RNA sequence: UUUAAUAAAAAAAGUAUAUUUUUUUUUUUUUUAU
RNA sequence: GGAGGUCAACAUCAAGAACUGUGGGCCUUUGCCUAUAGAACUUAUAACGAACAUGGUUCUUGCCUUUUACCAGAAC
C-alpha cells in the first residue's frame, strides 16, 4: 500500500486513503494530498528526516565545539543559535516524528552548555539555572534558543521496529532543579504545509486584486496589502523590492547559491533561500518575549544578576549602544599568538561578574570555602574567572 | 489569579512540540471541573494568535475530548460561547 | 516497571531517563438427500428394534422377520410417499 | 485507571582566523494669462 | 593443679561434597581395590567477616583540549 521515497532531505511515505482501513487524524508531520479535481483529500504523505541530514547536523555541532577553543561564551551561543535555526527552518514539518534527531538535539544542547560550564571550570548544575543560558543577550545572558526541553516519545523498541505503535510513554528530555518551562523553537515557526496553503490563496487574491486594479487604473495600494505583506511563499513584500529592476536579470540563482560549497571554505547554513528573491521566510521575535515570561520576568531574572549592587535606578538603563573600548583598540594591533587569545577572556570576565551571585551561591553540592586575600569574600571552590 | 493562570496554561501549551505532549501536560495538571471551560478558552485564544491554523491545536483538543466527559462538555459549551 | 520501554541507562543520554505514561494515549437436492436418509434410517431403526426385541430374551427366523419387516415398511413408505 | 528522577572537582600543559536571520515601499494627478 | 588474659609463637581454613591414619592384596614407589580407627573450625537462597573497602592489566563505554584525577560494566 505504501509508495515511498526520499527527496532533497525528506523521507516521504505516500499512502492513499483508500488503503487505510481506518482514517485517523494526525499531527503536523502528515501532509494530506488534494485530488484537485474534486478538491477532496485522497491520500496522506507522512514525513521524516533522512539519516544523513541527522548526521550532518551532528557533525556540524561537532565542528562548532572543535573549531572554537578560547572562544567567548556569547559567540558559542550565537553559533548554536544559527545551527539550530537553520535546522528547524529547513525541514520544519518533519522534526516532529524523528526520534533520533530529538535525541541528538538533547545531546547537542547539553554539549553547548557543558562548553560554557567547563569554561567556568564547574559543571555543577545548581550554579547554572536556565536564567544563565536562556535570557536574551540584552539582559546579560548568553541568548541561546532552546529546543530540548520537550519530552521525547519513548515506547517499546521491540514493537516499534514492526508496527508503528504510537506515543504511549513519554520520557524526560532536559530538566533542571527549578521547573521553569522553556518554550521550544518549533512552536514559533510556521510549518511548510500551512504556509503553502496560505501562499496559494494569498497570491490568488493578489491576482484578482491586481487584475481589477489594472481595469480601473487605481495603479496600486500598499495600504491594501498590509496584513498580507508577509504571507506568500515568494513573500509579497518582495514584489515591492527596493531594487527589483536589476534583480529581474538574476536567473539561475538557486544552483549558483548551492554550488558555493565547492569554491568557498566558510560555508553558509542558508544555502536554500535567497532573501532578495524569496523573502524572509521565518521570524523569531516572539520567542524572546515568551522566554522572559517563561523565566518569570525581569524581577526573577534580575534577582540572580548583580544588578542590585550596581545601583542603577531602573532596569531600563541596561540598554545602551555599548562601545567595547580597550579590546576594540587592541584587536587591530601587531599582537602575538599567545597575546591574542588573551583578549577573548575579557568578555568572559564581564559575563562571570554579572551572574556572580548565582555562580558563587551558597547552596552548593561539594565545595571547600576559601577566602580572598585582602577582602572577606568566601567563594565555594575555585573559579578562576570570578 | 486569572492572568497568572493564563500564563501557566500558555507556557504549558507553548513548549511541547507535539499535540500529544501538550495534552499529556494539561491532563497531568488535573484542572478542576469549573476551570475546564477557561482552559479550553485559553487554548482557542492562543490558536487564534498565529498567522494560520495548525494541527497542534486540533490534536490536543481531540486528546482532551477522548479523555473524559467533562472536557467534551467544555468544548460543547465553548462552541456556543464562540 | 521497565516494561520494554525506556533507555538502557541514563549514562550517555544527557537526560535523567525519567519515563512516564502518556495520559493522552489511553483511547436443494442435498437437503432432500438427508431427509431421505432420515426416513430410511427411521425405517431401519424399526427393524433393528425388532432384532433387539427378538434376540434380547432362531437366527434365520429373526433375519427373515427383519427382512419381511423391511419389505412391509418399505412398501408402506412407498405408499406414504405418494 | 496507575509507578521509574543523570550530573556535581583539583593540579599541569594548551587554544589561532571570518562566520551571519535582525526594522515598509516611498511610489502623489497643480501649470499665469485666450 | 583451677579460672582467666583486647599476651606471643607455630600449624590450618574453600574442595571428585571435598579429610587423615592403619592392615591386606595387585601393579612396580605413585597408583587401584578391600577391611578398620578418628575428623576441631567454615559451608547449600553456599562460606571464614548475617560486615564490606581500595590498587594493577586488558576489553567495552561516559565526561571531551592532553596526562594525572575521573564516569561504570566485564574478565583475570
Ligand atoms: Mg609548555
Ligand atoms: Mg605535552
Amino acid at each position: 500500500p505504501n509508495l515511498l521515497f526520499s527527496m532533497c532531505g525528506f523521507e516521504v511515505r505516500i499512502l492513499p486513503r483508500q488503503r487505510m482501513e481506518e482514517v485517523v487524524s494526525n499531527d503536523e508531520g502528515v501532509w494530506d494530498l488534494v485530488d484537485e479535481r474534486t478538491k477532496q483529500r485522497t491520500a496522506k504523505a507522512y514525513l521524516k528526516v533522512s539519516e544523513e541530514e541527522i548526521k550532518k547536523f551532528d557533525s556540524r555541532i561537532r565542528g562548532i565545539l572543535m573549531a572554537s577553543g578560547s572562544t567567548t561564551f556569547t559567540k558559542v551561543a550565537a553559533k548554536w543559535n544559527t545551527s539550530l535555526i537553520s535546522l528547524f527552518t529547513y525541514f520544519r514539518e518533519a522534526i516532529v516524528a524523528t526520534e533520533p534527531l530529538l535525541d541528538i538535539l538533547v545531546k547537542g544542547e547539553t554539549r553547548i552548555q557543558n562548553r560554557v560550564k567547563l569554561g567556568l571550570n564547574s559543571k555543577m548544575p545548581t550554579r547554572f539555572p536556565p536564567a544563565v543560558f536562556y535570557t536574551p543577550k540584552e539582559l546579560g545572558g548568553l541568548g541561546m534558543i532552546s529546543a530540548s526541553h520537550i519530552l521525547i516519545p519513548a515506547s517499546d523498541l521491540s514493537w516499534s521496529k514492526q508496527t508503528d505503535t504510537g506515543i504511549t510513554h513519554f520520557r524526560a528530555g532536559m530538566t533542571h532543579e527549578d521547573e521553569k518551562l522553556i518554550p521550544t523553537i518549533f512552536r514559533y515557526i510556521t510549518t511548510w504545509e500551512n504556509e503553502f496553503l496560505d501562499s496559494q490563496r494569498v497570491w490568488a487574491e493578489y491576482a484578482t486584486k491586481r487584475q481589477e486594479a489594472i481595469q480601473q487604473n487605481r495603479r496600486l495600494a500598499f495600504e491594501e496589502l498590509e496584513g498580507s505583506w508577509d504571507r506568500g511563499i515568494p513573500r509579497i513584500s518582495t514584489l515591492f523590492q527596493r531594487d527589483r529592476h536589476t534583480l529581474a536579470y538574476d536567473r539561475g540563482h538557486r544552483i549558483r547559491r548551492e554550488f558555493k560549497q565547492y569554491s568557498l571554505e566558510r560555508n553558509s547554513p542558508f544555502w536554500w533561500t535567497n532573501s532578495h528573491h524569496d523573502g524572509k521566510l521565518w521570524n523569531l521575535n516572539a520567542y524572546r518575549t515568551d522566554v522572559i515570561q517563561a523565566l518569570g520576568g525581569i524581577e526573577t531574572i534580575l534577582e540572580h544578576t548583580l544588578f542590585k549592587g550596581t545601583g542603577f535606578n531602573s532596569w531600563e538603563g541596561l540598554f545602551w549602544e555599548k562601545a567595547s573600548g580597550f579590546e576594540d583598540s587592541m584587536q587591530f594591533k601587531k599582537l602575538t599568538h599567545a597575546q591574542r587569545t588573551g583578549l577573548s577572556q575579557i568578555p568572559n570576565r564581564r559575563f562571570t561578574l554579572w551572574w556572580s551571585p548565582t555562580i558563587n551561591r551558597a547552596n552548593v553540592y561539594v565545595g571547600f570555602l576559601v577566602q580572598l586575600d585582602l577582602t572577606g569574600i568566601f567563594l565555594h571552590g575555585k573559579i578562576p574567572t570570578l | 489569579n486569572d492572568v497568572e493562570f493564563k500564563k501557566k496554561i500558555y507556557l504549558v501549551l507553548k513548549s511541547s512540540l507535539s499535540g500529544d505532549e501538550a495534552a499529556h501536560k494539561l491532563l497531568k495538571l488535573k484542572i478542576a471541573n469549573n476551570l475546564k471551560k477557561s482552559v479550553v478558552d485559553i487554548i482557542i485564544k492562543s490558536s487564534l494568535q498565529e498567522s494560520t491554523f495548525s494541527k497542534f491545536y486540533s490534536i490536543l483538543s481531540e486528546r482532551m475530548i477522548t479523555f473524559h466527559r467533562s472536557w467534551q462538555t467544555a468544548y460543547n459549551e465553548t462552541f456556543e460561547q464562540n | 516497571s521497565y516494561n520494554g520501554i525506556g533507555l538502557k541507562s541514563a549514562k550517555g543520554s544527557s537526560t535523567s531517563g525519567h519515563v512516564q505514561r502518556s495520559l493522552a494515549s489511553n483511547n436443494l437436492a442435498v437437503q432432500k438427500q438427508i431427509e431421505t436418509h432420515m426416513e430410511k434410517r427411521e425405517i431401519e431403526v424399526q427393524v433393528s428394534e425388532l432384532r433387539d426385541r427378538l434376540e434380547e430374551e432362531s437366527e434365520e427366523q429373526i433375519d427373515k422377520k427383519c427382512e419381511a419387516l423391511r419389505a412391509k415398511l418399505t412398501n408402506e413408505w412407498q405408499e406414504q410417499q405418494r
